């Protein structure tokens, strides 16, 4: 019972296929064995997508596991579609009907626009990258033509890293002039932190402002840069570390050791890694499920050329496609499930907010009921400004041998120390700078004066 | 140049709207300081009275923070009344 | 009961256009007139004045016999000036 | 097909490239090292081994929309070419003060669309925006035209700038007599003694 | 208007000054007896100036 | 005795509540207090009585 899978892992993702291999130790059984050929490409790469697609193909695997990007994507999905060989991918859903495709990563949309809803947003800036695709970009457009919002769309994908410097300065120059404050990030992680670095640079990480990070990584970066600068940071989370399971396979991954498995020796995982071992789970399941109901998908033959024309698909494909959609588990991403077309369906997004002590789980998002939340959770100088008029105001004759709220008599001397007296407070009595009232001035339309 | 009431009020209500964007979440606290700019940059034929008076009102009785959009649209197409006085 | 002067305004316009069509040929005679009708049926801020001075006046001075249509079209836009002078 | 043509010994391919697959054409003719030329929409990008004929239409339009002096109005887009337009002009929107309504009519069915241009131009009403903008194949235009028409919004009022190099390719004469301006984008001038030549060879 | 001696060959111009004399006077309430034909010729006509 | 609503009712009081209705622009119904008190708290109940 040797089931042999291909797998596509990008240079450099070393978590991910370690959380790979600790997924096919854990999910072993003695009925039938997955036998997986990794291959490492340039995930960006067309043509080394489409080589190592075609090199799984003549090797006869009968599922293949991977990521795509942006550039890439449309390359799996219509070879996948083409050949009838199934395609598991942590990577972000595609936008549209794609067959052949299992996308183990839930749709955010919902979660993200809920909790706009949520937080009252009428006006907002949004920061996005080509990445991920622009679908979000079109969704969270479409919504704010729908609800009246008023939306600032800028693409941060296009600046180029050795001359952006004052980019980003100039950025958030332009963002400041209007006072708009609410901040979306829409990023993969590094932008993320890079934009992240550059707000504490410029100091725009202060009191009000607000930054919702749109992704399922939320905890998986380092929040401590902005966590004490006091400016309000949201985001979501799709792995919840206080569910059994989860909690129990962290001991197993914290007591691991790092020269065997890279980067598994950790308190936290990332999500796309997490997203892995439960596609581990996923494809097991789906080949138990296919063994249980007695159909038999095994290859009579090679698969032969993939580009050659015209392709012929195999039969089994389509059953090893519904094996694999048809299946339910449980898994550190929650409740697994999919629909006809391979999206995530039933899923929970767990909505967190960054507080002083720490992140907090203050609800979570379902396809259904939306939104829902979780449990509901000295004295300063007072400065007195006053204008020298009598008998209001006036210079003690002394004056000179004095200082602070000694210097001045008058009547609203005494009603400013009767005033502190019942309210109860400490003042700072001052007299105005420029010595007006107050006006408007009809030029430069600013307020002068006490 | 010459002046137009109905233009006062068109260019009024966007006016107070564009000002109250700046502000947002302090929404309801400055209505009137934005009614005031407004009042100034479309002009007025009472100085008292302001451009739009009972748009004004509507909003200053109306605004929650936050929930600025919906009562701009719902307070714009008010009857502004008389004004002279 | 605010009367919010460019409602009174297009109500001007209409009134007078809808009461000069009844005249033919003699239009340029009757504008005055159906000013004064206009003003009546959708009343004004000042008596003298009228609903709209600067609509009456454009009329007054465009309007031909038979050119109705066409000058009313030209005039409904203009500024109504000051309604309290 | 490509790698067909490849295969063959080649030593140049023209041809025509989707939202979808140019980057498979991108990737290939990169790689490969064999030159590509296309008409079909520029990559965005500094893509070796391509040809791109079509000119970039974004400054011409931007350009456009100052001229006409623009500060709020509605676009209408499409998946087909790529959001890269829109990207832009809502980047310069954010630069400059202006108010932009991003709509995407790419995304529905021409079976069941009646109601739904109906609806769009409802939500248009709704700010009563008399400007409007269409970045969309030729196809798609003379679709939203007719339904434009037929609710009659072209009348005289209306302003509708059309982002493409085939303005006097799709049929005008429909909205022509409506009585509202309509502004586009040529590519080829007819007044060439070149393109009249041309013209009267391609005409017999 | 007699709307019947216009030769259908020829007549494209002909219904643009029919409503432009007919924009001269502003008149909006207006009644069609015709063929469905020339109904239907008259009403795409009108579509196609905007009344 | 042959009046209704706020038409019964003149004064300086009533021209001001007039005037502040017409500023702020609602509909008024003018009445007059129960128990025909201004206001005060009651040192034992606590009960405000009077408008
Ligand atoms: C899952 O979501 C679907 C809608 O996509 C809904 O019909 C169904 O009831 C949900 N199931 C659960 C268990 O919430």
């Amino acid at each position: 019972n040797s089931i042999q899978i291909g797998g596509l892992f990008p240079r450099g993702a070393d978590q991910e296929y370690s959380a790979f291999r600790v997924g096919m130790v854990q999910f072993s059984t003695s009925e039938f064995r997955l036998t997986p050929h990794i291959d490492n490409l340039e995930v960006a790469n067309s043509f080394a997508v489409t080589n190592a697609f075609c090199s799984q193909f003549s090797r006869g695997v009968y599922a293949i596991f991977g990521f795509y990007d942006k550039k890439s994507v449309n390359t799996i999905t219509s070879f996948c579609g083409t050949l009838h060989v199934s395609f598991i991918t942590p990577s972000f859903p595609t936008d549209g009907t794609h067959p052949f495709v299992i996308q183990m990563r839930p749709d955010l949309k919902g979660a993200l626009l809920s909790l706009i809803e949520y937080y009252q947003w009428d006006k907002f800036a949004y920061l996005y990258d080509s990445d991920r695709g622009l679908s979000t970009l079109q969704a969270v457009l479409d919504s704010a033509a729908e609800k009246k919002w008023q939306v600032t769309a800028i693409n941060v994908g296009n600046i180029n890293n050795d001359k952006k410097d004052e980019t980003y300065r100039s950025l958030f120059q332009d963002l400041e002039l209007k006072g708009e404050r609410r901040v979306i990030l829409d990023c993969e992680r590094d932008k993320v932190n890079d934009i992240v670095d550059q707000v504490i640079t410029i100091g725009k990480h202060v009191k009000g402002y607000h930054y919702i990070i749109a992704n399922l990584g939320f905890t998986d970066g380092d929040l401590l840069k902005i966590q004490f600068g006091g400016a309000e940071v949201s985001g979501f989370q799709i792995v919840d570390y206080d569910d059994s399971l989860v909690s129990k396979f962290i001991e197993r991954w914290s007591t691991l050791e790092e020269k065997e498995y890279p980067g598994a020796h950790t308190a936290t995982i990332k999500y796309t890694s997490a997203l892995t071992y439960d596609a581990v789970q996923v494809m097991t399941e789906a080949f138990r499920n296919l063994r249980k109901q007695r159909i038999e998908i095994s290859r009579r033959g090679n698969a032969g050329d993939c580009l050659a024309n015209p392709a012929v698909p195999w039969g089994q494909g389509v059953e090893i496609e519904r094996a694999l959609k048809q299946v339910q588990v449980e898994g550190l991403s929650g409740n697994i499930k999919f629909d006809q077309n391979g999206k995530r369906i039933n899923y929970t997004i767990n909505i967190m907010e960054l507080k002083t002590n720490g992140p907090r789980k203050i609800g979570y998002w379902s396809e259904v009921d939306k939104m829902v939340v979780t449990l509901t959770e000295e004295q300063k100088t007072v400065v007195v400004t006053t204008i020298l008029e009598s008998p209001y105001v006036m210079m003690k004759k002394n004056h000179e041998m004095l200082e602070g709220n000694e210097r001045y008599e008058g009547y609203c001397v005494d009603l400013a120390a009767e005033i502190a007296k019942h309210c109860g407070f400490k003042y700072k009595l001052t007299i105005v700078g420029d010595g007006k009232y107050g006006a408007r001035d009809a030029d430069t339309k600013i307020w002068d004066g006490m | 140049g010459p002046a137009d009431c109905c233009r006062m009020k068109e260019c009024c209500t966007d006016r107070v709207n564009e000002c109250l964007q700046r502000y947002s979440g302090r929404e309801d606290k400055f209505v009137s300081f934005c009614y005031q700019e407004a009042t100034v940059t479309c002009g007025s034929f009472n100085e008292i009275v302001g451009c739009c008076y009972g748009y004004q009102m509507c909003m200053i009785r109306v605004v929650k923070p936050n929930s600025l959009s919906g009562a701009h649209e719902a307070c714009k197409t008010v009857s502004c009344g008389n004004p002279c006085a």
